């Protein structure tokens, strides 16, 4: 049984979100400023600048692309709370009306990536993967967590949407509430 | 600041004379919210009945306002909301299981019949009244059919669908600079307070009940944002208030506003669910304690509109509105009811009076002093007109 | 301290800590040198403030409000909106008018449609056969409201068949008009006769419930006088005044608060009334025997005569004159032997402290008492308070009942409940107060069942005289308390010293200390002591509590009198 | 016409004998109107023209009720939004709708040899993602559901517990009154708001003494022969200092949404307005938390998450005494210096004149 030991501050950030999309009824403002792709490209670029071994950087880029594609394919299935699903559907409608097939990675913020990571242990232990492969995955995502916690106040700052602007979250109207929750 | 002053009887002001206008459509009494509903359009008939048996038709001119059309109603609501109202009927409700949940029109305020027609009549009445005032043939317009102040911009909450008070205030604002909206229904008039929260040309002042009671809004600290800071006066009262305490709170706040805001047109929402014995309300007011406030507003002599409102027991509200109209026409009405078609409801005494109960008064004077102190301290800054 | 919180915000948050201590808080203020602020509205982002909103001109844009929104689920914390109580009789009064609305709604819709149908028939009669051949009736029937006639038709005509007949009406007017018109008339007739014949019973019922359903603080009152009148509550109120006075005494800027309880006794006939009530009660009561009956009457009579210093013979004349319109020292009754005999017969500082203070022509008097004397006096002053409240509303209620203009249009139709006039309970334009008293006499005697008393007090006193619903169960209480003063020997002897003291015409502080000590001798350190201090000039009665080490009299105002009481307290070697 | 109405019987029928027994003891002037009303169209805008497996009643993705589409091939049913992509109810799937799992099974034809074959195929194609391969294959085979935090992270905090429907509830919520609605219909009028009955609410239960009001220091109990001098003492839920509803000016009994907090709890947020954010952590309860005593007690600043004693940084009363004196005296010094520079610029501009 594998275990992933997230730093405490990111657990607090996750619980803070878990309240925000629950009984305060806010949602994630989209398209956010720092999507998933910018995060991971910055991570990989910064880590390849210091790493000298070839296989290290090969496994680095493999991890990057793999996390990317799996987020891309799983976001719709199991990363969204109940209240958000309506915004998701509306985004699909807009994309299909504009004839651009939807990519989750170029709209959604990093908080969903933290949601993914927080899930990841169950995702892996529900499978038949190799012990060494799952172990290297845990070590890898752990290094990603470390690099993320070094910059935690660049993405996850608080701004109180009800007063100034451009906070990471926004409020919903009563019609959006009614449709999304009480369809 | 509040100081206990007893109940002085209401009397007609001698000099203030004015040529009023009574709007009544002969059909609105037929509608009826299906089965057991606290507000119903039968009590719009009973009122008129009495005014036609007391013979006030010689004292003022009664019209019927040509109804509002979709474009005119959509000065406030969104196209989709107005349209969905104009389309829905209980046969094809199932076709609308997305909108009927978005717009809240299926649960507390059901769809019954003539819905669009009823709402259109109330809206057209309100607008034509503001217009005749605006143009100036009269100096008052009573519209006892309108007054749906909970209906928000894109959802009908609280048994009321079309928010005609907002349309009336807009048509008023077409000519008059500043308009003052005085609400004395027991609930909080969140529709109008919201729809003029970010402006300085309309000042809303609502005396409502606070606590776990519909609609849970209307604290004392909601005092308007944007350019409209300090231009909204919510007064949260407590249960069981009597006529004396209500008058002693009402009079100074309204005098202070009209000293400092200086409105050019008043819109008074004369609801009847603040009366003793209602299914919904929890106050303990009489007929005199409720006519006193309208008498006070009239005293100043500003072009004004009186609008209807709640009403959960047709006997109290019918007699109250007959009395209020009589008072507006500088006539104190005889306390014995003549013979009319609905003579049977008014038992057992068959009189024009409403009786208070012995419910326990809770509004402690120190509470009132603190509230009126906060409100005066805020209003200190509306001195510039 | 870390420049995290503002200055003025800190000042406000400290005010809630030093607010009642004005000196400390102003010292702190001068020492330191001194958006959604409403919790109900959110803000929508400026990406949802763009909707169709067809007919808005320029002005309706700058004046309306689109972003700032609020709704009764974020204010209600997702769970709220409690409702009122609405006691049973009130919903029983609701159902009646609900049925009324149903009937009148159907009748009036039938009328409003039948009249238009009839005028359309009037239009079609004078036409020719060719014109009725091509006549069609437009939707609306030429009227303004389009949906009510379809509603009445579908109610009467089996909604599927309702649609059938409504379309066959719009397209075949000349063949469908008379039959549907006649049937509507017939249904209107049947509905109308049933409506009036049910309207009889509706009134018959709401008459027996209306006032009983408008006056219900008075039924939270059959129990809030049997449970909130025990001695526990009675001592709790006054001990609370005492404790709060003490804990505010530490607030030194607050002056010395007043004594615990104050009372005024303006109207004197009510004592005569109370003695007559007690006499009638015991006269009916079969739990005591005749000697005990006479003992009870005697105790009430003579204690009321003395404590209020009311001349006995004037009391006797007033009481017998009361008994006309319906057709011995206190110690002598105090001791059983006396009662039975009379009934069968038919340095320099101490000396100056003791010399000053002998008041001449005593006008302010005292009573000291342990608990049961307080409870007796408490029941007495309560019952007086209630009866006085009524006899103050008396004149206005008489003027009200004298001007009740019965509308004979109703009384010929017997629309008014003659029940209370059938038994004659109603209050004639004479003194309503006398009628209330006589009715209470009858209730104690039982000549009227209780419900009639309650309904009489509701209708005659429209809503304001409910407290008398217990006028029986209170007097039985009071009388019973009186009996204790005869039996518990301790209380009898305390009352004995009361007779002595109140009988004394000149006394100093020293004899008062003697009275206190001799009374506290009868009850141990477990019992409490309260002074019922009487003022005959003003007729004011002030009850003070006593912590068992406290003084006899209220604290003096001057230092010389304080030294005087101290030295006269040391003059008797009792613990000061 | 024989169908019963609100009255109990058909409309064309008088009262029965049971009702009339248990309910008994033993020209007009609005004829007019079509003569006085004359229409008003004086308004400004009159120019405007104007195998039988039984399905579920739950969204097995979110385990809450609603209007849901059911499956033709498994008993599992979802709300119309809980799908990927979510399906519009206006344009329903023409014909039978098959869930992800049954569509998966019929795509694999119940043959695991093809399963392992296509797994080898997939891992052959994208060797670029050779690591995540199993999951990338399996994602399309699991039925959707809302995202629940893994319990191993709900446990890090003790004061974070889920509500009824899987919602955040941080113990500042009062409680599920439930049966209190039966209590709300009290046989004797003693409803929740506590009107006309405050004898024993002014008196502590266990101790037995009086509940004092911190701001006016009097349990005003009145007298229940004279009740117009009660003042509705209520007690907080955290600190329990009893307050008057007239000192904290609010006028209601907070009884349904949350627990009431006195004005004696310091912040839980900042809004610096010159506008920075929080100064308080969460409750990083259990053994895991590390308490740290400072080595320096006069100018250590470190946080606003202090803990007072006789990473949470403990401190002593006298230390904060010193630090507040430091704030006060530095503030008076800088205020004096601001006045000094103000007056000195004034004197410079005067002597220039
Ligand atoms: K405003
Ligand atoms: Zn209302
Ligand atoms: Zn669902
Ligand atoms: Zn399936
Ligand atoms: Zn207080
Ligand atoms: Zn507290």
């Amino acid at each position: 049984k594998i275990s992933l030991q997230i730093p405490i501050k990111l657990k607090s950030v996750l619980v803070d979100d878990w309240e925000y999309v629950t009984k305060d009824k806010k949602i994630c403002r989209l398209p956010a400023d720092v999507t998933v792709e910018m995060v991971l490209n910055k991570y990989e670029h910064e880590v390849s600048q210091e790493l000298e071994s070839p296989g290290s950087q090969s496994q680095l880029s493999e991890y990057c692309a793999g996390l990317k594609l799996y987020f891309d394919k799983c976001l719709g299935n199991m990363l969204l709370y109940r209240l958000e699903r309506l915004q998701y559907d509306e985004l699909l409608k807009k994309s299909s009306k504009d004839q651009k097939p939807l990519v989750p990675i170029r709209i959604y913020g990093a908080i969903h990536l933290l949601r993914l990571i927080s899930v990841l242990p169950e995702l892996i232990s529900s499978t038949t993967m190799d012990l060494q492969s799952c172990q290297l995955l845990i070590k890898q995502t752990e290094d990603f967590l470390v690099w993320l916690l070094m910059h935690v106040d660049e993405y996850f700052n608080d701004k109180d949407p009800n007063r100034s602007d451009d906070a990471l979250y926004v409020n919903t109207s009563s019609q959006y509430e009614g449709v999304a929750l009480g369809m | 600041v509040y100081e206990a002053t007893p109940f002085d009887p209401i009397t007609v002001k001698p000099s203030d004379k004015r040529r009023v206008a009574y709007f009544y459509d002969a059909d609105v009494g037929n509608y009826a919210y299906g089965a057991g509903h606290p507000m119903k359009p039968h009590r719009i008939r009973m009122a008129h009945s009495l005014i036609m048996n007391y013979g006030l038709y010689k004292k003022m001119e009664i019209y019927r306002a040509k109804p509002a059309t979709k474009q005119e109603m959509c000065q406030f609501h969104t196209d989709e909301y107005i349209d969905f109202l104009s389309r829905v009927t209980p046969d094809n409700l199932e076709m609308f299981k997305r909108e009927s949940v978005k717009f809240n029109v299926g649960d507390d305020c059901p769809v019954f019949d003539g819905l669009y027609e009823y709402c259109s009549i109330s809206g057209g009445g309100s607008m034509e009244g503001a217009a005749r005032l605006n143009r100036g043939k009269c100096d008052v317009a009573v519209n006892y059919a309108g007054g749906l102040h909970h209906a928000k911009k894109s959802e009908a909450s609280g048994f009321c669908y079309l928010n005609d008070i907002v349309l009336g205030i807009i048509e008023l604002l077409r000519y008059h600079p500043r308009v003052l909206y005085i609400d004395i229904d027991v609930h909080h008039g969140d529709g109008v307070e919201e729809a003029f929260y970010t402006t300085d040309r309309v000042m809303t002042c609502s005396f409502h009940k606070y606590g776990e009671f519909f609609p849970g809004t209307g604290e004392l600290r909601d005092i308007g944002v944007g350019a409209g800071k300090n231009y909204a006066v919510n007064v949260p009262l407590r249960d069981g208030i009597d006529d004396a305490t209500y008058r002693s709170v009402f009079e100074p706040v309204i005098k202070k506003i009209m000293e400092w805001y200086q409105p050019s047109a008043v819109v008074l929402q004369c609801g009847g669910d603040s009366l003793s014995g209602d299914r919904l309300g929890c106050f303990n007011l009489s007929m005199e304690g409720h006519a006193n406030c309208v008498n006070y507003v009239k005293s100043f002599g500003i072009p004004m509109m009186v609008v209807g409102g709640g009403g959960y027991t047709m006997r109290n509200v019918a007699r109250t509105w007959c009395f209020e109209t009589g008072l507006l026409n500088n006539v104190v009405l005889d306390k014995d009811l003549p013979y009319n078609e609905y003579y049977e409801y008014y038992g057992p005494d068959y009189k024009l009076s409403v009786r208070p109960s012995n419910m326990f008064n809770v509004n402690t004077p120190e509470y009132l002093d603190k509230v009126m102190t906060n409100i005066f301290a805020n209003l200190e800054n509306t001195k510039y007109a | 301290s870390q420049d995290i919180l503002d200055l003025d915000d800190l000042v406000e948050k400290v005010d809630f800590y030093l607010g009642s201590n004005k000196e400390l808080f102003t010292w702190f203020k001068n020492f330191v040198g001194y958006e959604a602020f409403g919790p109900s509205y959110k803000r929508l982002p400026k990406s949802d403030t763009f909707m169709p909103c067809s007919g808005r001109d320029d002005m309706c844009w700058e004046v309306l409000n689109d972003e700032w929104v609020g709704h009764p689920v974020w204010a209600s914390e997702d769970s709220g909106f409690i409702a009122h109580r609405k006691n049973q009789y009130e919903e029983t009064l609701f159902k009646i008018e609900e049925e009324r609305h149903e009937y009148d709604f159907y009748i009036e819709s039938n009328l409003r449609t039948i009249q238009c149908l009839e005028t359309i028939v009037n239009k079609i009669e004078n036409m020719t056969e060719n014109e009725k051949a091509n006549f069609k009736l437009p939707p609306g029937l030429g009227h303004t409201s389009m949906t009510i006639y379809k509603k009445v038709i579908r109610k009467v005509y089996d909604k599927e068949r309702g649609f059938e007949i409504i379309d066959a009406l719009h397209e075949h007017p000349a063949v469908t008009a008379p039959v549907v018109l006649k049937r509507l008339k017939q249904k209107d007739e049947e509905w109308r006769r049933a409506q009036r014949e049910w309207n009889k019973v509706w009134r018959e019922l709401e008459q027996k419930v209306f006032f009983k359903s408008l006056d219900h603080l008075g039924l939270t009152f059959k129990q809030a006088d049997k449970k909130l009148l025990t001695t526990k509550q009675l001592i709790s109120e006054i001990s609370s005044i005492k404790v709060d006075q003490t804990n505010k005494k530490i607030h030194w800027l607050t002056p010395k608060p007043k004594s615990q309880l104050d009372f005024d006794f303006p109207d004197k006939n009510i004592f005569y009334d109370i003695l007559c009530l007690a006499d009638t009660f015991i006269t009916h009561t079969t739990a005591y025997s005749n000697p005990d009956k006479e003992r009870l009457k005697d105790l009430l009579k003579y204690f009321i005569s003395l404590f209020f210093s009311i001349s006995f013979e004037k009391i006797e004349e007033s009481l017998y004159s009361h008994k006309q319109n319906v057709s011995m020292s206190l110690l002598d009754i105090l001791h059983r032997s006396r009662y039975q005999k009379l009934k069968r017969s038919n340095g320099n500082l101490v000396e100056e402290a003791n010399s000053q203070g002998i008041i001449q022509n005593r006008s302010i008097f005292n009573l000291f008492a342990n608990t049961n004397i307080y409870i007796f006096f408490r029941h007495w002053t309560t019952i007086y308070e209630r009866l006085l409240e009524i006899k103050q509303m008396n004149e206005r209620v008489t003027k009200e009942i004298n001007t009740r203009s019965t509308v004979t249009f109703a009384k010929d139709l017997d629309l008014l409940s003659s029940q209370l006039s059938e038994m004659g309970l109603d209050f004639v334009g004479e003194d309503a107060y006398k009628q209330v008293l006589r009715l209470s006499r009858r209730l104690i005697n039982g000549d009227l069942e209780h419900q009639w008393f309650e309904e009489s007090l509701r209708q005659a006193y429209n809503n304001k005289a409910f407290k008398l619903y217990t006028i029986d169960k209170v007097t039985q209480s009071l009388v019973k308390h009186a009996h204790t003063l005869m039996t518990d020997a301790k209380t009898a002897e305390i009352m004995a010293l009361f007779v002595k003291d109140r009988n004394a015409s000149t006394t100093s502080a020293k004899d008062q200390i003697i009275y206190r000590l001799q009374v506290r001798s009868h009850m141990s350190n477990t019992e409490n002591m309260f002074r019922i201090e009487f003022d005959k000039r003003t007729l004011h009665v002030s009850i003070q509590y006593i912590a068992l080490d406290d003084l006899t009299l209220k604290e003096p105002k001057a230092d010389e009198d304080k030294w005087k009481y101290y030295v006269t307290s040391y003059a008797l070697p009792h613990p000061t | 016409d024989s169908k019963v109405s609100v009255t109990g019987l058909p409309l064309n029928k008088g009262p029965s004998e049971k009702i009339k027994r248990e309910s008994l003891w033993n020209d007009l002037k609005t004829f007019l109107t079509e003569n006085m009303t004359e229409e008003s169209n004086i308004r400004s805008t009159i120019g405007w023209n104007g195998i039988d497996f039984e399905n579920e009643d739950f969204c097995s993705a979110c385990n809450q009720s609603g209007s849901f589409l059911c499956c033709d091939t498994c008993p599992k049913s979802f709300h119309f939004l809980c799908l990927d992509p979510p399906i519009d109810p206006n344009n329903l799937p023409k014909g039978d709708w098959h869930c992800n799992e049954c569509k998966f099974k019929i795509f694999i034809n119940n043959s695991m040899a093809t399963l392992k074959k296509i797994e080898s195929n997939f891992i052959k194609q994208n060797n670029n993602v050779k690591i995540f391969a199993k999951l990338l294959f399996n994602i399309d085979s699991h039925n959707p559901k809302q995202f629940q935090l893994p319990n191993y992270i709900k446990e890090t905090f003790p004061a974070v517990k889920t509500g009824s429907r899987g919602q955040y509830s941080d113990e500042n919520d009062k409680i599920p009154l439930t049966d209190r609605q039966l209590f709300n219909t009290s046989y004797g009028q003693s409803i929740t708001k506590l009107d006309s009955y405050n004898p024993d609410t002014h008196i502590d239960s266990n101790s037995g003494k009086f509940l004092i009001c911190y701001k006016c220091n009097q349990t005003r109990l009145g007298s229940w022969s004279h009740p117009e001098n009660s003042r509705l003492i209520m007690t907080c839920d955290y600190c329990q200092t009893p307050w008057h509803l007239d000192c904290v000016p609010r006028a209601s009994f907070k009884n349904l949404g949350s627990k009431w907090k006195c004005p004696l709890h310091s912040p839980t947020k900042v809004y610096k307005k010159i506008y920075k954010v929080w100064k308080k952590q969460r409750l990083i309860n259990k053994k895991n938390q590390l308490y740290y005593e400072p080595l320096q007690k006069i100018g250590y600043q470190n946080n606003g998450n202090i803990q007072i004693i006789p990473k949470i940084t403990q401190i002593d009363e006298n230390s904060i005494k010193y630090d507040f004196f430091d704030k006060i005296y530095k503030s008076k010094m800088v205020q004096k210096r601001k006045l000094f520079q103000f007056q000195e610029s004034l004197i410079d501009k005067l002597v220039s004149n």
